[PDB]
């Protein structure tokens, strides 16, 4: 069966990482030390995806941790499942990358590519078949955009046939926590265009936004931010390891869902998100969720959809359904939303329904979307990449690390070659 | 593990050294003989960490501090205080004068064959450590040894250290209060190698925080022992991410990245929140947006310097207790409101946000207390190029008249070196005028 | 049936001896007394080959003990093992060799030679079959390089038939704690080429390495630098001890292993390697023994087996194992490894199947590998020979013993033709 | 077992071996009237090695020592001293005058006739031994029996003995500092019996542990009871394989094979770990990379000798207790990486370690304490030239002027004597001249 390897780069990626474990794990039922202790057979005949077994009926992850640099060490070696990691796999080195990109890329990722390497290799070939590497990293740091789009050139490299999935965590137009970001995200969408399948593009706005506006909570920590992320991260691959009615592994979605091989930026959505004790006024049904799906509101990318049309879009549903329900829900928003599609596509939308829901829920859903709205997360680095750069504002810090000005000139020239290829497609013909 | 070396060079060095390792032995658990009593009753956690300790094997913690003054006066206080038996007693000391207000001796006369026992011992000091290094220095401008000696001490730690992180903390002389007639001598020849050599001076100044001790403390007579304190709370949460368990941690490399546009313009102009009383602790909300905004009014500055005179260029928010993410965004896109508070073209990006969650804790005898958390601001404005033509000016007004150079000439240095640290300030100043004008089109 | 005697000199010699006889003993459940009180009687079957029997039920290893000049003397018998030892076995004079090759060879070992080989035929003639002589010496040593190729020059004329394996401890790039050591691995080198069947290529860098990046020993003291050779020890003549589904002997393999008469120069690997205590997050398996014994950073020899060609390995496996799972990770390894291998010989991997583990193991492994990558451990020593020889650095304590000038230059020429007779086979053709 | 015969001689001599007679009395358990009871109460153990203790029957333990001074002042302390039934009552005294710090009086005027009592008492002593022997020989240059005697009893030893090892540990006449006025007569005429018939010279000096004792111990007032413990403290690390357990023993005849490359160059400048104080005891860690560490700076040489102007040829890192093997690497491999640590071409091997892992004791009486770790490196260099060359400008400064030679040549010794130790070196100094550069092709 088909198997993922998980990598985590940046300190952005295993605070994602650590979540995404625990959502993965409460799904299968298996407890800190691995144990399975679940409540049906129906959750062991895929735990070969993302827990490969050990000796005594344990089980470990394949996740891979570049992104250790010793002051997030002790915290997720002693966080709540830091008995699950298998102990060889915490990959890292010292004087950690400085929000620069020189020192992920160039510098301290040369001397640390070939110990992480030696570990992919190792848990490549305990694998029957693979297919997945997922690599939860974020644009803007130093280690999650240097150090992260390092090992994409060389694990594309010495596998050319497996799909990238880059759960990528992007800039803010306001938020922001990183003087020198417009850099590290102009330099890595360089990299993320060329080696990657399929590049989730999620924002902090739109998930500062859904904890406020939808989902009414008073103080959303960052954990309260990753739990949004995670619960689209296992529901890109719940096909792989559940049943259902209309299977959509990793590659019918990255088949379907990409017109172009450069047209790859996409924005996760999820639904049901409400904000209830135990007394909710609604009801679940197909028809509940799909006008939450399509709503500008609870995007995560953090643009508005409405100014652009949607190239094409897949709504990967779980529970018990029905899918009469299913493909006429899907029709009706694409006759109504006509200007807000493409035209030149006879059908926009696909359907991809598992037959398993989460654990307290009855059904979800998760839109994985291809707009063209993704214009504007292009444009405002853009700018602001061009006014740092007319200046050279805070070069001496990368080109003393080995660069040239004739690399940043290439990383714009790609970022703008995007804006291009995307404003085509949203104008009318 | 991560770790600063912490030089105090001066007697304002050395007397901010009485307080900053007061600080550090309360945060840790340490009391004043190196044991941790705090720490074994729980009976787990390292937390004399690496950062400012080193561990012998018998339980006894020791700092990773040197300083020099060339003057026993300033030492043997702390040789015969309470903290007698903490630090190892290689304390140097050994001058057998002081310097006598003159950056000529100084750079060149008794700075020079006291230097070897200085940075031999760095280099047993240095020696003892695994991965980030960075040189805490702590000094005045205006004085004698923290101006000559500490210009001796950078020319000659940029060569066998390199390309290493340097922090200096400089007290820079008032433009309205000084304590010494040859002070813009000393403050003009130390910048010479300031600008080449350390990479991030923190400058701060004695008249701005008179003011921050009398209105919002509401002590009627601060002496220095309770001037010295607020600078521990500014130099604790510089290097708060290094010890401490943060939702958004800043190395010593990440203020080089984001603070420093162009290799000459790094002179950042810290701040703090500190309008504890503690009457006035209660009365009071301080949330984030409270703190936040404690930035805007020019009555906080740590440097007599007006920052509304000024664009900014990149700022860095460094917070410490119980601070959630998502108030910060309010209280910054707040900011990028106000049309006072105002920003350069070519930096569109402005803030970076530090959150370590450990509270700032309280220096038992006075003078702030509990508060659940706090800011220290790091922003270079474009501001301090009229804190310098202030003292640019008092440099020229006695140098016209050839006064007081006769004993900066008749110790080994020329008198061609005035001229040659004029060039620089003026030129200096100039960099000052071109980037904070953006350019039309 | 086949038995083996022991030999033991230099003081590393008996050091690694002291600890290769707690193995045997514990591999056959044997006290300190020599009283059997083992668990199953399968391992008495061949207690002849290296305990033969006492007057009541006790056993005595045929363990002559050639180093025991005094120093060393009384911590062997005031040891854990001092009481299991033949007493007129120790075997030794006064005025031990000074870490010189001419007092080992010529001075002190011509006068102590005659006493030693009176104790050889006593343990030769107390024996149905002998084919082994075990010699645990050292090079750069005194003793260990002088005087225990002395009697291999002796025993191998008393004995033209025997398999003499010399499980020879050699020198190190870096780790240098004998000044005079180029010259007693260049004088010692030139004796086992000619008069030994097979010999161990073994370094304390490459113990040193996995004592500390895969065994996370905190301090590694020499006790447990020796308790991996002697895992190699007793895993060389385990098919000989015990049962099996395909059995090797000391002399299937010298027999397949080695192609041309001058190269037998081996280094040996051991497998399963890992740090634990009683929670360990893997599987023992077939194919998770056979990536660590291969794995570069698993050798003893301290070279990079990378850069150059396996001639020919032997894989003598131990424990319950299949043979389908053992010929095919046989098979698979050197596929992908088809430039890592000659290419001109057909199968290079032969396997080796026991029948019983060690004792808290569940399976075990022994990679016994003749390679062109032991050519760096023989350039390394005639670099640092010839600097020293061409001043006539060191050379009045050697000539004020007896040699002579010609005995130095017949030393290198020996070494460097097999030097020229291993970068011939690394190279393509 | 093997064994020593400690031969001391002249006051130098003598007054080292009150010390490390001391010393050894109280590892192995011997009180001051030779019995053991220390051992008694576990009742089991021959520590009182062979090496240095010959065993009579009644319980009494004799030392293997024979001192001749020819002058009875100084044995005198010995005979009434705390250690007057200790050594056997022959220890030779007779001399109807002292020498009067001349070569000539001497090796033929009354070191003759004295000399037939001392090679006698050697093979009534020698003859009690199996197995190794080693002549650890004790005095110093520039005195009149320390050179003159020794230098009768080399030659008179080197005949009846023929090839065994003698370990002779010299006391050298400092550069700048002189306790004699003739001591640069006397050390050039003692090295011409030195350079032929001892085979290992270890050579020490007194101005080189005056800034030990000052700067290290912090002692101010050192006295020649607190110098001869620190060579008491070498000396026994040298002889310490001899007796003890360890990982890696180097016996006396592996010094012969390691330390000395040619048959004329062996002269080793002996040092140490004498860091304690015992305040500082506490401060520090003084693990295997620190104590390793300690030969780096030469500010703790024994000899007044500036290493870094000089090669070296071979080291001999000998440790003592509570030593791992795996961290002596990590302290070897970072000093081959230091650039002026500087090696020849012709040694690539480098160092050698013996790991003894007996803790060195501490003599009741200050004024070290009780350290985990030791180190004697002993280390033949090229810069030992420089040493002599400072000591053969004194020879020829009042050779010119015939100063002083009319005691000299007016006692049985020719005048020509002066010549033909100037030509050994002259022809000495020359060798170091042409083994340090390396060959160019
Ligand atoms: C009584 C009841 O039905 O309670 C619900 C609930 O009230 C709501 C509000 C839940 C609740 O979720 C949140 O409040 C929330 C908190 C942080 C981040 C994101 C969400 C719930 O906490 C979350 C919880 O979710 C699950 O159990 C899923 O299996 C989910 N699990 C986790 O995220 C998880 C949390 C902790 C530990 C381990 C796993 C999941 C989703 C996708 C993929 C895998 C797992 C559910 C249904 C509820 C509560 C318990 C109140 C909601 O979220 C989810 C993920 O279902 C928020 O909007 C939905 C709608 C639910 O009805
Ligand atoms: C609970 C459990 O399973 O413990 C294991 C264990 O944890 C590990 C880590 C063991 C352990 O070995 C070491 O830590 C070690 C120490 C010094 C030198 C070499 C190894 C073990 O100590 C060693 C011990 O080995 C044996 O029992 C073998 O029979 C072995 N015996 C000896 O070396 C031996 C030791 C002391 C006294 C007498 C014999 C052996 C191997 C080859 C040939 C003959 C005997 C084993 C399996 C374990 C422990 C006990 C933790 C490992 O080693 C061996 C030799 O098995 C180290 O990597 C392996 C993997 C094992 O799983
Ligand atoms: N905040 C603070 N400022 C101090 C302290 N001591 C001195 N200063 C200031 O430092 C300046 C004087 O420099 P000092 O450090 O006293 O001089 P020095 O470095 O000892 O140099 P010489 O005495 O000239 O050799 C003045 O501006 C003082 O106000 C102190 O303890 N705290
Ligand atoms: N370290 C040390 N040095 C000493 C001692 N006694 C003398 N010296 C040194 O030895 C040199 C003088 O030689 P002495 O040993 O006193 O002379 P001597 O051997 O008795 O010879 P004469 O008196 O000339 O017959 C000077 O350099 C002294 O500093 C001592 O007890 N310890
Ligand atoms: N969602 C989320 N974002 C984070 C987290 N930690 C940091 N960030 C964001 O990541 C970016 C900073 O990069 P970070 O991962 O901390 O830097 P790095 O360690 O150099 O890769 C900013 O946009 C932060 O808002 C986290 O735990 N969750
Ligand atoms: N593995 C191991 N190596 C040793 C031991 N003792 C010494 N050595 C090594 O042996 C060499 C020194 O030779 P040694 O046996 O002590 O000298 P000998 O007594 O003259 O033969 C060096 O390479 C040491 O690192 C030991 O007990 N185990
Ligand atoms: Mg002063
Ligand atoms: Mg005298």
């Amino acid at each position: 069966m088909r198997e993922i390897v998980h990598i985590q780069a940046g300190q952005c990626g295993n605070q994602i990482g650590a979540k995404f474990w625990e959502v993965i794990s409460d799904e299968h039922g298996i407890d800190p030390t691995g144990s399975y202790h679940g409540d049906s057979d129906l959750q062991l005949e895929r735990i070969n995806v993302y827990y490969n077994e050990a000796t005594g009926n344990k089980y470990v992850p394949r996740a891979i941790l570049v992104d250790l640099e010793p002051g997030t060490m002790d915290s997720v070696r002693s966080g709540p499942f830091g008995q699950i990691f298998r102990p060889d796999n915490f990959v890292f080195g010292q004087s950690g990358a400085g929000n620069n990109w020189a020192k992920g890329h160039y510098t301290e990722g040369a001397e640390l590519v070939d110990s992480v390497l030696d570990v992919v290799r190792k848990e490549s070939e305990s694998c029957d078949c693979l297919q997945g590497f997922q690599l939860t990293h974020s644009l803007g740091g130093g280690t999650g955009s240097g150090m992260g789009t390092l090992l994409i050139s060389k694990i594309r490299e010495e596998y050319p046939d497996r799909i990238m999935n880059t759960f990528s965590v992007m800039p803010s137009p306001k938020v922001s926590d990183t003087v020198v970001e417009p850099y590290n995200a102009t330099l890595s969408v360089h990299q993320l265009v060329e080696n990657t399948d399929e590049t989730y593009c999620i924002d902090n706005e739109a998930l500062y936004d859904i904890c406020f506006r939808t989902l009414k909570l008073t103080t959303p920590t960052y954990g309260d931010l990753n739990h949004l992320v995670s619960a689209t991260m296992s529901g890109v691959t719940t096909c792989l390891r559940f049943p259902g009615q209309l299977n959509a592994d990793l590659r019918k979605l990255a088949v379907n869902m990409v017109p172009f091989p450069r047209l790859h930026f996409f924005m996760p959505g999820f639904a049901p998100l409400t904000s209830r004790g135990s007394q909710q006024y609604r009801a679940l049904t197909v028809p509940e969720l799909t006008q939450q799906m399509f709503d500008s509101k609870n995007m995560m990318a953090a643009c508005d959809p409405r100014h652009g049309r949607y190239l094409t879009v897949a709504a990967i549903f779980r529970g018990r359904m029905s899918m009469k329900e299913v493909d006429e829900q899907m029709l009706n928003v694409q006759n109504k939303n006509s200007s807000y599609f493409v035209e030149w596509i006879p059908n926009n939308v696909k359907t991809a329904v598992c037959d398993i829901p989460p654990r307290g829920l009855k059904m979800s859903a998760t839109f994985i979307g291809n707009s063209t709205a993704i214009q504007e997360l292009f444009k405002r680095i853009s700018e602001q990449f061009t006014a740092m750069f007319r200046r050279k504002a805070f070069l001496h810090w990368y080109t003393g690390e080995g660069m040239d000005e004739m690399e940043f000139t290439e990383a714009e020239s790609n970022m703008n070659d995007l804006v291009s290829e995307y404003q085509q497609y949203q104008d009318a013909t | 593990m991560r770790e600063c070396i912490s030089i105090h060079v001066g007697q304002a060095g050395v007397q901010i050294g009485n307080a900053c390792w007061e600080l550090y032995c309360l945060e840790h658990g340490i009391q004043p003989d190196g044991q941790m009593p705090s720490d074994k009753t729980i009976g787990g956690g390292d937390d004399s960490f690496n950062t400012f300790f080193s561990e012998t094997g018998a339980g006894k913690h020791v700092p990773r501090a040197v300083f020099v003054d060339l003057e026993p006066t300033v030492i043997d206080e702390v040789r015969t205080g309470t903290y007698r038996q903490l630090f190892h007693p290689e304390q140097l000391i050994t001058g057998k004068e002081d310097a006598a207000n003159n950056y000529a001796r100084g750079h060149y006369t008794i700075g020079k064959e006291i230097i070897d026992l200085v940075l031999d011992r760095i280099r047993k000091l240095a020696d003892q450590c695994t991965g980030l290094q960075g040189f805490l220095v702590f000094h005045s401008f205006g004085g004698g040894t923290g101006s000559g000696f500490t210009s001796l001490l950078m020319e000659r730690l940029s060569v066998d250290y390199g390309k290493k992180s340097k922090l200096e903390f400089s007290i820079y002389p008032a433009p309205q209060v000084s304590t010494a007639v040859v002070e813009p001598y000393n403050s003009i020849l130390t910048t010479h190698t300031t600008l080449e050599h350390s990479d991030c001076a923190f400058m701060v100044d004695n008249e701005a925080i008179y003011d921050i001790c009398r209105r919002n403390l509401d002590i009627e007579r601060p002496t220095y022992t309770n001037l010295n304190r607020l600078i521990s709370q500014i130099v604790s949460s510089i290097t708060a991410s290094l010890r401490f368990d943060g939702a958004l941690n800043v190395d010593l490399t990440e203020f080089q990245t984001n603070l420093v546009p162009y290799p000459r313009i790094h002179f950042p102009l810290a701040t703090y929140a500190p309008v504890i009383s503690a009457e006035k602790a209660y009365h009071e909300q301080l949330s984030v947006a409270e703190i936040t905004n404690a930035c805007f009014e020019p009555a906080n500055q740590m440097v007599k310097c007006d920052p509304r005179h000024g664009k900014y260029m990149a700022c860095c928010l460094l917070y410490r207790g119980d601070v959630v993410p998502k108030d910060v965004n309010a209280a910054i896109a707040t900011i990028k409101t106000k049309r006072s508070i105002q920003f350069v073209d070519w930096c569109p990006t402005g803030f970076k946000v530090g959150i370590n969650y450990q509270p700032p804790t309280v220096v038992p005898g006075g003078d702030l207390a509990k508060v659940q958390r706090a800011v220290c601001m790091l922003s270079n404005t474009t501001a301090i190029a009229e804190a310098w033509a202030r003292l640019d000016h008092k440099f020229d007004l006695m140098y016209a008249k050839r006064a007081f150079v006769h004993w900066y000439v008749g110790e080994g240095m020329e008198e061609g070196e005035f001229s040659e640290a004029r060039e620089d300030m003026a030129a200096l100043e100039k960099d000052y005028e071109e980037v904070g004008v953006d350019s039309v089109e």
